RNA sequence: CGUUCUUCGGAAUGUCGCGCAU
RNA sequence: ACGAGAACAUGCGCGACAUUCCGAAGAACG
């Protein structure tokens, strides 16, 4: 019996959010931005990898502790690993979209910096679009139940990846403001098989 | 088209629109940009009432950065863009606003190519 | 791998000028602190305080101090930032100080501009926001190397010093700007660090 | 050693100042020139530009302001494309201090009291009435500027100058006008100490 | 809305006086900023009160600024702004009274 | 009482731009 | 009694790093 654990929620972004791709990243059906799920993905996994211990001299993604490489994959040659987290896109909510049509708010915002060269001491202008303060995005991430012995370890993993990105930022120039994000976990339910994850939680 | 056939029909020795340069427009293509945004985020065959008004409103400006600008007021006679939103207005159509907002970016791009 | 978290205030000596009018956050209207603001005002004046070689045009050779600290972009020492400056949000007990008063978050100032060699003056109107108002700022520090938590925390101090004696854009020339820090408590958020002694 | 020396002193009005600033005054009666009040204190404040502005047009007089001398041109900054210079004087707003506060509150004096005036032309002897606003002559105002020591040597000709410029803002006027006799002010220094860096100024005064 | 045609119409009535009302809207229009409110405030029903009555008093000043004001029905547009109690309204308003002083500024 | 009633510059820049398994 | 039968173009991977909206500018004139 194939166990499948949804985990559904809410990313709040404390301040404005830039996933670039200077556009953000939108969905060209509603035209609206989303967080890229391989986003999520990547900055849990550096993170988390970090936090567990990065080999020495480390060259690849497929050299990370054994934690790191079951939940989020491995393409080792030979020793291939499936990848227990599955995070998808987030998706702007319709919550805050209708309190972004109310005060007639853009759901995006362009912030205008520069940078001050030190040999001429002049500014070079710079556009960079934002996701507004307000805005929260509907992320769903699936975790597959591979081992039922080591899910309780996952979790504590993933508790752990989930508390330093809320300490840290999603993907932008976090290091000048940009990309904090708050993860508020709505439900956490096996969608599939027998499993009980009712005592499971990750924030 | 005929953004190409104005911007030379326009050009001196390299002088465009007497004496007009990207850094005078910037106000306006980003106001005109704004009003492409929001029309791009509605989903309705004919314009909304806000974004007629403020298409009224960038006639207004139009008019105004003319009245700083004889670059400007060179640049909205030639190239009809004043009338060409009166146009749109009378029109109301999301299809033609978009059709004027490629004229415009023909216009810059041409103006920029000869420049 | 810790994280520190420093939060406080910033209060603002004098009328506080960041051009985008001030910069406001959309979602409330508030006027805030950009991030990037302090970032490059602190690194800008640590790098000050440290020495400048003369050409510095790449921005990234500098002392390894603020590379190691803010960041660097140099190819092939590529430094990750620990400082995460983030932008700091018009404190709620500020807005309710203001709401009981019959006061505006911001202020209009009036200037001439006067061209001497013409004596004609050229009026401008600049929006600032009122000094009395306070932005909470949040900071996070990542730990890299414990044996440099020490250093990196002292050249926080320092910047952050040369900072609360310096401006915080806009004409701070003129006069606007001028901010006051008010550190409230340094804990790490993430890992077995000690913050005790910061 | 990127030293930033402070100097922090009063400035005491001889006359009524006024620094006009444009606005809207609840209850606004026939006065129509009121002079610039701090937001939150309402209080009237003298602004850091005002006195940078004064400073420097009194020392550039001693088609654009950025080919005036050097001196002044470093002192207080520059923009001249491709030589952009940064400016080492960073004068602030000089608030209402309290000292000057309580002996106002002592008797209840006003801090700013209205001036009545006109113009006549001989021709017509027909009379323009205007009212005034004018900080009360008790106030003092707590100034404190920045200097920022980027070159050493050049430190010491700098505050020589800035000496010089306090004396000319002393004795020209400041804000409404000098015919009027409106803003004549006086500098006194408190304390002037290097409060960044190894830099010492107990030699150095700006007065 | 009408602006072209009136001052089209109309070409001492001064773009100081102008400027002047201008700033008095300034003025009202921060308030509405500040207000944030989707019905009309009661502070900014008194400012535009105190506004009418800055209208009378310049009307009393000058009369080619009462020329302004009757021919450009601002007074009675503000009447509008009271019987609808809206800030849409009231900011559609202000942009009139900007689109009289562009067009002033333009045909001049 | 009137005058100007913001203006002068910079508007992004440098890099990676697929790599690893079959 | 179909040159046929069974066989995921799939596994891993943050559109990211460096970046001050700033340099100057008296609400002034008789």
């Amino acid at each position: 019996m194939y166990s499948k654990i949804r985990i559904v929620g809410k990313i709040d972004v404390l301040t404005g959010l830039h996933i670039g791709g200077s556009p953000v990243v939108r969905d060209p059906y509603s035209r609206l931005p989303i967080i890229p799920g391989s986003s999520i993905k990547g900055k849990m996994r550096s993170l988390l990898a970090k936090h567990i211990g990065l080999i020495p001299g480390q060259k690849m993604h497929n050299q990370d502790a054994p934690e790191i490489l079951r939940l989020f994959g491995s393409s080792q040659k030979g020793a291939i690993q499936s990848s227990r987290l599955q995070i998808s896109d987030a998706f702007f909510s319709k919550a805050s979209q209708e309190e972004f049509d109310k005060k007639d708010l853009a759901y995006t915002e362009t912030k205008f910096e520069n940078t001050i060269s030190r040999l001429t001491a002049v500014a070079n202008p710079r556009q960079i679009e934002r996701v507004t303060r307000g805005a929260s995005f509907d992320f769903h991430i699936i975790y597959n139940v591979e081992n039922i012995n080591e899910v309780m370890a996952d979790f504590e993993n993933i508790k752990t990846a989930i508390h330093l990105l809320e300490n840290d930022y999603l993907g932008g120039g976090g290091t000048r403001g940009n990309g904090r994000i708050r993860f508020v976990i709505d439900s956490i339910d096996t969608v599939v098989g027998d499993f009980d994850s009712s005592n499971l939680s990750i924030k | 088209n005929f953004a190409r056939k104005v911007v030379e029909e326009n050009k001196r020795v390299i002088v465009l629109f007497n004496g007009l340069t990207t850094s005078k427009l910037r106000n306006l293509l980003e106001l005109i940009n704004h009003v492409y945004t929001k029309v791009y985020n509605s989903d309705d065959t004919t314009l909304s009432e806000d974004v007629r008004d403020e298409l009224e409103y960038l006639k207004v400006k139009f008019a105004y950065e003319s009245g700083r600008e004889p670059a400007v007021r060179t640049f909205i006679e030639k190239t009809y863009v004043d009338k060409l939103v009166d146009v749109v207005l009378k029109k109301n159509t999301k299809k033609i606003f978009l059709d004027y907002c490629k004229y415009f970016e023909a216009l810059v791009a041409y103006a920029k190519f000869y420049r």
